[PDB]
RNA sequence: CAGAGUGUAGCUUAACACAAAGCACCCAACUUACACUUAGGAGAUUUCAACUUAACUUGACCGCUCUGACCA
């Protein structure tokens, strides 16, 4: 299961706040990180290189 | 190492302090729970896989010492994580460029 | 020869696609996880700017604010549509499309014909002489009507055995009955076309997987299908 | 003046005494002996009792240690045990059970530190 | 010149072949608690417990108390856990043995203790000191 | 003494203890978790480090990867110039297990990829051609090596 | 479908009674992790009777397992 082992938090004595945030993908996939700021969501640009 | 950096430490109500001291009480049975799936769904596989190779030596012998034999293709073996949700069929990104720091 | 005919069963599995929704008892977890994490963490560089300009207010060069800035964040998300992580085909209950039940995993189950009666079993083919009887579960992927699909087989051993017997019909000493080996794979990428799909095959998860198969059969299956 | 089984120094624990007190904690429950160094065993106190379970909420907690240690205390002065030793490891010493179990056998009367032998 | 053992060896049964797939004790406590084990059983070498230990005759000790009272078990075990259920019933009682504030009360104790164990352990404890072994020999 | 009957009884030399692939059997295997967040990569990594545990798999090290970021830019709105948006870190977990058979192989991996979060790639790879396994060596252990030798 | 066989939570030849025990197992803390340790949690006699102690013996009642019937 996707959540046998999904729910943990931060196992450190010292360490800065994060916040819930949704990476998109460059295909529209989502997917829960932890980000610095309490940013709403992150979308990932494709790289003009590889084009 | 900045002390300027550091955050005021609110002390917990007692009634915080139950809440959290009994949910991981709870914690504790609900992973047990998921251990024990897991612990017997890893036997189900184990036992019919014996099972099977048992009646397919005594079919074949010939097929019993190949299925047993190790696969070189399978490793390297690479699964993709799952997402939050589905790509998008119709979804393109905006131009950027990736720089990476090491 | 042997009176036992061999078949080489196949049993091909879609892995879920998206993650499984979480449990009222999860959520519990969850929240507080993150009431932890924040209670033991120290100050971050939006945190250290939020704090500086309310500061430099109260005495009173950023042009834009901590909290002014995240309503921007929060305009863009809302603007963005997420992906249904519940599609059409399970409102539909179209249970021949990969597409539903993105969260649990499915299994292909193909109906077939014997003695004038049409029974649903796992696609097989006959075992051949020269030939291992792994490669006979991958042969049955070739006999499948319009196919194009890539599948990870994992291991070369049978996961499971199903044995049958005539009911007295077809019985006699070269013929006894059968014996069919099942081999699990990954179906990694493609799909059937669509000439045919609802008389052919249908995707069905464990739960289900008892409508189709025969009680007698469905008991061998459910031993090396898992449900996580 | 009772001489007392000196020697032992490679091994643990040690054999220099008349009596000890020995904490037997299981995973479900939690017991401690009073025995003398023959090995005959002169007082218990289980929580396998009814006596004791009957008031427990839970035999294998903190509160289980020290409701041991208290009954035991009572029992150890009705039988005339006023004096023995105890021998724990780093670890039991430094758990929180241990100390409370402790307490109360310093706090119902009873000694953990028997006195030197009398040689002269 | 060798000798053959009298008797098993003490770590004979221990399987040398697959020496990396046995669990280990990983800790003191675990080869504590089975070292005691084994030293408390009888040997054919000489032991400590052949010179120190005190000699006991074979025959085991003759009983001339009265005859031990018949309970129903069964009946017993019932009450027993439905009791213990509604002790943890309380929210009030798991909170008290959480914070560590909790205690029980000594003269009741020893009114149950008295009545179901406290002649068994009256009987050790005399035979400590040797009332059994003066009085009735 | 050698002598009497209970000779050899204190021995506990046999009891301590003092990589080639076969066809039946894995030799090495390195399970790579890859993701952007390092909760679930080390928490996915102690998930499979004790289900090998209690499945008799020997585990002959965990680690970590160095980290990896990546600075993300996005074209700037009307224009040509690249701006900073976001920056994305890759932090990834490696767990050695040595000691697979090879029809245990399909149901580990099943339970594996069943328990993979999401984010988080799951790559399994044979690196025993690899070898390079220099680690540093305590004493006792480096003392026996030369007994040998010599 | 009958035919026999079989019975304590995961295991055990734990269970004389004073009593359903010992181990394994699960969380949190510590540890990169594992392990150790600390602090916590979930637990069992198939169900009824038999002069009664009967988890134990005598019977069925209940499930499981095994061989054929059944079977594509």
């Amino acid at each position: 299961d996707s959540s046998r082992a999904s729910l943990t938090r931060v196992h450190r004595q010292a360490y800065a706040r994060l916040y819930p945030v949704l990476l998109v993908k460059q295909d529209g996939s989502t997917i829960h990180i932890r980000y610095r700021e309490p940013r709403r969501m992150l979308a990932m640009p494709i790289d003009l290189d590889t084009l | 190492l900045d002390k300027a950096r550091e955050r005021p430490q609110v002390e917990l109500t007692f009634e915080e302090t139950e809440r959290r001291a009994l949910l991981l009480k709870k914690w504790s049975l609900y992973k047990q729970q998921e251990r024990k799936m897991e612990r017997d769904t890893i036997r189900a596989m184990l036992e019919a896989q014996q099972e099977a190779l048992e009646e397919l030596q005594l079919e074949s012998p010939k097929l019993h010492a190949e299925a047993i034999k190790r696969d070189p293709n399978l490793f390297p073996f690479e699964k993709e994580g799952p997402h939050y949700t589905p790509p998008i069929p119709n979804y393109q990104p905006p131009e950027g460029r990736y720089n990476d720091i090491t | 020869g042997s009176p036992w005919r061999l078949l080489g069963a196949l049993c091909l599995q879609r892995p879920p696609v998206v993650s499984k929704p979480l449990t009222p008892l999860q959520e519990e977890m969850a929240s507080l996880l993150q009431q932890i994490e924040i209670e033991r963490s120290l100050y971050s560089d939006h945190e250290l700017r939020a704090l500086d300009e309310n500061q430099r207010l109260a005495k009173k060069q950023d042009i834009l604010l901590a909290q002014d800035l995240e309503d921007m964040w929060e305009q863009k998300f809302l603007q963005f549509k997420l992906g249904a992580r519940i599609t059409e085909a399970d409102e539909k209950n179209d249970r021949t499309s990969l597409n539903r039940k993105l969260d649990r995993n499915l299994v292909l189950l193909v109906r077939e014909k014997f003695g004038d009666q049409d029974v649903w079993i796992l696609p097989q083919a006959e075992w051949q002489p020269g030939e291992t009887l792994r490669g006979t579960a991958e042969r049955t992927l070739a006999t499948l009507s319009e196919n194009n699909m890539e599948a990870k087989f994992l291991g070369n051993a049978p996961c499971g055995h199903y044995t049958f017997k005539f009911p007295q019909a077809m019985r006699t000493e070269s013929n006894l009955g059968a014996k069919v080996f099942f081999f699990k794979a990954l179906l990694l990428t493609g799909d059937f076309s669509q000439a045919g799909n609802k008389g052919h095959h249908v995707w069905v998860t464990k739960d289900e997987l008892g409508d189709y198969l025969k009680p007698k059969y469905l008991a061998q299956v459910r031993r090396f299908v898992s449900d996580l | 003046v009772a001489r007392k089984e000196r020697g032992w120094r490679t091994v643990f624990p040690s054999r220099e005494f008349w009596h000890r007190l020995r904490v037997i904690r299981t995973q479900h429950h939690v017991e401690a002996l009073v025995e003398h160094q023959n090995g005959k065993v002169v007082v218990s106190a289980s929580t396998r009792e009814w006596a004791i379970k009957k008031h427990l909420y839970s035999t294998r907690n903190v509160v289980a240690c020290e409701s041991i240690g208290r009954v035991l205390a009572q029992r150890c002065l009705e039988a005339g045990i006023n004096f023995m030793v105890y021998q724990p490891t780093p670890w039991e010493a430094a758990s929180d059970s241990m100390k409370r179990l402790q307490s109360a056998m310093t706090e119902g009367g009873v000694v953990l530190r028997e006195p030197q032998r009398i040689y002269e | 010149r060798r000798t053959p053992p009298l008797g098993p060896m003490p770590n004979s049964d221990i399987d040398l072949s697959n020496l990396e797939r046995l669990e280990k004790y990983r800790s003191f406590d675990r080869y504590r608690r089975r070292a005691e084990q084994e030293a408390q059983a009888p040997h054919w070498w000489r032991t400590y417990r052949e010179y120190f230990g005190e000699k006991t005759d074979p025959k085991e000790k003759i009983d001339i108390g009265l005859p031990p009272p018949k309970v129903s078990r069964t009946q017993q075990l019932l009450e027993r856990k439905q009791a213990i259920q509604e002790l943890r019933a309380n929210v009030e009682e798991e909170r008290a043995a959480r914070l560590r504030t909790a205690s029980v009360p000594l003269d009741a104790v020893r009114a149950e203790w008295e009545r179901t164990c406290g002649p068994y352990h009256k009987q050790r404890l005399a035979e400590y000191y040797g009332l059994y072994r003066d009085l009735f020999h | 003494y050698k002598t009497k009957p209970t000779h050899g009884i204190g021995k506990y030399k046999h009891l301590i203890k003092a990589n080639l692939g076969t066809d039946y059997e894995y030799g090495v295997l390195n399970i790579h978790l890859t993701a952007y967040d390092m909760t679930l990569a080390e928490s996915y990594a102690q998930y499979v480090h004790n289900l090998c545990n209690s499945l008799s798999i020997k585990v002959e090290e965990s680690y970590a990867m160095p980290t990896k970021t990546i600075e993300v830019l996005q074209l700037q709105d009307q224009g040509s110039k690249m701006l900073l948006d976001s920056v994305l870190t890759t932090h990834e977990r490696v767990v050695q297990i040595s000691g697979l058979s090879a029809t245990f192989a399909e149901i580990f991996l099943e339970i594996i990829q069943s328990s993979l979060p999401e984010g988080v790639r799951l790559s399994v790879k044979e690196h025993t051609e690899e070898d390079f396994k220099g680690r540093f060596k305590a004493r006792p252990e480096l003392e026996e090596l030369l007994a040998k030798l010599k």
